[PDB]
């Protein structure tokens, strides 16, 4: 079997801050027991110093070792690429790392959003955003690209520059995602390059990792106000869900009513298992009279099998 | 007539920077033979280079020099201020043709980032880092109430504002 | 022996880039064998996921062992601070991580909070609490000037510093407030200065002006839930009311409750009308079992007559 290898480095605190001694480890796991070299590469390149005190750990079948690389503070802010490489059987695995670039090269930030469950659910056409606002109006054009996890095609991308009111310029870009390659977890990359953009943008999103919950919907009414006859809010408690992706809508009469309706709370986490949502519709007198079963729905991933809960909102 | 020329050449400073005024002038024989008229006082400099070395709040206002029965300079504005930021230019009144200079000085030369130039109100440049704006030649269209925004330590800032005014030279 | 606590970050990339999946290692060794619990945190809150605490392998007279957390790209470039804390024998022992920058504090910051109305009115002993944040440890220690608008002057306040995780310091400012001249309208004023600083952070409170209206209280609990059956989560919508300074609190037998039971939202602004808040709270069916009635309680200005409003509810 071929080794399975990863990189791990020495995480930074105080947050900024450099430690002084970064260290390296190579975790090469999962092969079968033998004789492995390992050796250090600085851009294909062979130092002198290196740690090889780990021994093989036979867990079962397969096997696990590593080794570690200490390094000057100085040394890591080279931006010299680092390999842990690994001969096996005549084989030759590599993995690399350096020092992390920034996620904003010299001010210019990226949010990549993820497609909520609405568009992901109801008419079934999501689409991922990648939104980089800080840049310097240039004639060089933003050369932003979409790519996958498994390589395959993506879709075509809107382009959306524009120049804002404070001199900076906008790009966004909306794809339609596939909502099976979305479900499977396929990792949409948007990738940002400019002229005069040092190094190049990454944003990536995947489907929301961990547990899977189904929302635990309930909606209320409220009891008659005196001296309100027209306002008559109701109010949907929604919890216990995994991840925080949740979309919450009000039907009427077998109608979406429109979201600036309902104000509707972020997902804040609540003491038990997930999250909780806390949508708030005010409905006036002539739709109060003309109630006919309020529904508070709550659109999530993990709300089998329908993809969705909803529930009922009676005055009486 | 005497001049006075600013090194560096910004008119306003911060509390506690350094400006060094000197006496420029045509046939000025000896050079410790000048008086240094501040507002309204008399100062005891010589050498024609007055230094401000640690500036304070009291060190602006008027300032003028004096060479023999020749009477004192046009008398330069100073202004020293104390803020995250602050707008220096060359000069406040600039001719057609003359250089205009801008700049957004951070407070104790912080580096500034993405520091935005507002003319009146619209964004004249933006650039990601702390940078001037140098325009070779002057127009009468240049001209207004200039500003600059920028990011000291992450936070967004406002420098004072700056009444430039750009005349028609005969 | 102490423990000895490191955390390894995850790869990153080779080229310039960030994985989609982070892995935070956090290496506990060097301890005398027993039972330790691993406990993430994420700027000070204790998560609940599927972290893989590994097995405890023991090296001569000392132990080791390690736990992973993994993340999305999202939310490591979102700039948070993940602690990994051991409790071990009754002791806590901290490391953290964060991702890291070149050099780019995040400057001095004030911030200056209004009495709750709980203080204000049923304690009758109001305070205003000035938090300085962001606070290098680059001396300064900054100085904590307080005043009102007329010049009268102000009571005695506590001053406290807390080194924070993430590198700062966070510095409280409490005073005690005069009831009778909050209530008439005075401004009060914290200026935070600090040596190496332009012009100082003032930051100027007073009771909020303009209409006033009296909050609507609806209280709500669980039309129970499939499974579960051991908890139920109550509701409390108190909506309609000016300005926004309200107390939500969620009594029971005529006893306050801990804050950490509910969990209250922020005001948001309603259609045509006042605010709304919204609190939630998990019983256990030890408590709803005497039959008593979880009483929701509203604290505002506006509540008249004893600037207190109250729905009192219980499960069926
Ligand atoms: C010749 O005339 C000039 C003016 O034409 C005289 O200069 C004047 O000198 C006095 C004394 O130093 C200054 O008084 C200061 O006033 C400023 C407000 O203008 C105060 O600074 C302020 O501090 C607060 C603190 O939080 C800050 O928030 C403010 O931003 C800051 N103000 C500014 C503008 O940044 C300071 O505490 C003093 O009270 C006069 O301002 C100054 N005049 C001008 C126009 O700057 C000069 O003194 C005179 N020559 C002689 C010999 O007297
Ligand atoms: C100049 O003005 C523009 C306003 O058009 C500023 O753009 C705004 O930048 C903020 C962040 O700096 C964006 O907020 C982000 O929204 C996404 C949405 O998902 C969220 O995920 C992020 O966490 C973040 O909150 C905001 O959307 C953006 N506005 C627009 C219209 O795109 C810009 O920052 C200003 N530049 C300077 C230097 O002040
Ligand atoms: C480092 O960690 C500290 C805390 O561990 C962070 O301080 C927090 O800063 C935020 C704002 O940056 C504070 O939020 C503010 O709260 C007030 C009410 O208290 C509210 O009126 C404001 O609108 C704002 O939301 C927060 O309270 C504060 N936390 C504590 C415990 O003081 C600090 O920001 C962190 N710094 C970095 C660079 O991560
Ligand atoms: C903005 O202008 C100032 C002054 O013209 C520049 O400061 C000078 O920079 C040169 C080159 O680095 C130095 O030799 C001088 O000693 C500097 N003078 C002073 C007074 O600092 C500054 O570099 C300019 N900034 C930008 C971004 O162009
Ligand atoms: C710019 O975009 C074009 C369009 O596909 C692509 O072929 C080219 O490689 C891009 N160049 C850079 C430097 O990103
Ligand atoms: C001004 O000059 C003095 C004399 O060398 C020096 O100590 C001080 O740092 C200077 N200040 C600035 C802001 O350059
Ligand atoms: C200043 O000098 C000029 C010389 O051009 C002279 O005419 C004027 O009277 C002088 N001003 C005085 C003496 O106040
Ligand atoms: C303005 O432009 C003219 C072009 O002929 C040039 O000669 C002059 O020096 C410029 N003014 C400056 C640089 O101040
Ligand atoms: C600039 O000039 C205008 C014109 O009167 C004036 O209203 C404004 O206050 C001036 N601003 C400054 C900062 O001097």
């Amino acid at each position: 079997t071929p080794p399975t290898v990863k990189i791990l480095q020495s995480s930074c605190d105080g947050g900024g801050h450099f430690p002084p001694t970064i260290q390296l480890l190579c975790l090469v796991s999962g092969y079968t027991p033998g004789t492995i070299n390992i050796t250090w590469l600085e851009d294909g390149q062979v130092m002198d110093v290196d740690l090889s005190t780990a021994s093989t750990t036979q867990e079962g079948e397969l096997a696990s070792t590593q080794s570690e690389l200490t390094l000057s503070q100085k040394h890591w802010l080279s931006d010299r690429t680092y390999t842990c490489q690994v001969t096996y059987q005549g084989h030759t695995f590599e993995d690399s790392t350096k020092k992390c670039a920034d996620s904003n090269p010299r001010g210019v930030s990226a949010y990549l959003s993820r497609p909520s469950p609405f568009d992901l659910f109801i008419r079934k056409s999501p689409t991922i955003t990648c939104l980089v606002v800080d840049l310097a109006p240039s004639k060089g054009t933003v050369n932003l690209t979409w790519s996958r996890a498994s390589g395959k095609p993506v879709n075509h991308s809107t382009r959306k520059e524009e120049k804002q009111r404070n001199g900076t310029l906008t790009v966004t870009s909306t794809l339609p995602v596939g909502t099976r390659d979305w479900i499977e977890g396929e990792t949409y990359q948007c990738r940002v390059t400019h002229p005069h953009l040092p190094r190049a943008l990454m944003r990536s999103t995947t489907k929301t990792s961990g547990p899977r919950a189904a929302p635990e919907v309930y909606a209320f009414a409220t009891p008659e106000w005196p001296g309100s006859r027209d306002k008559r809010t109701l109010a949907c408690l929604i919890q216990n869900f995994m991840p925080e992706d949740i979309s919450v809508q009000w039907l009427h009469n077998e109608v979406q009513l429109p979201d600036a309706r309902h104000s509707t709370t972020q997902p804040r986490k609540t003491k038990g298992s997930g999250f909780f949502v806390f949508s708030r519709l005010e409905v006036t007198r002539a739709e109060w009279e003309q109630k006919d079963e309020f529904i508070c729905r709550a659109v999530h991933e993990a709300a089998s099998p329908s993809q969705t809960v909803q529930r009922a909102v009676s005055v009486n | 007539k005497p001049k006075v020329s600013l090194n560096p050449p910004w008119n306003r400073i911060f509390k506690g920077e350094n400006v060094t005024l000197t006496c420029n002038g045509n046939n000025f024989f000896e050079v410790s033979s000048t008086k240094w008229f501040h507002n309204g006082s008399l100062s005891e400099e010589t050498n024609s280079s007055l230094n401000i070395v640690n500036a304070k709040f009291e060190d602006s206002g008027e300032y003028k020099c004096q060479h023999q029965q020749v009477n004192e300079s046009e008398p330069v504005y100073l202004e020293v201020f104390s803020d995250w930021l602050l707008l220096q230019a060359s000069a406040e009144v600039v001719m057609e043709g003359q250089p205009l200079f801008l700049r957004c000085h951070g407070w104790r030369n912080w580096d500034v980032y993405k520091v935005i130039y507002y003319k009146d109100g619209e964004a004249l440049k933006y650039w990601y880092e702390n940078h001037n704006i140098s325009i070779t030649n002057a127009t009468v269209e240049d001209s207004g109430t200039y500003y600059c925004t920028g990011k000291v330590w992450q936070l967004d800032y406002e420098s004072e504002p700056l009444n430039i005014t750009v005349i028609k030279a005969p």
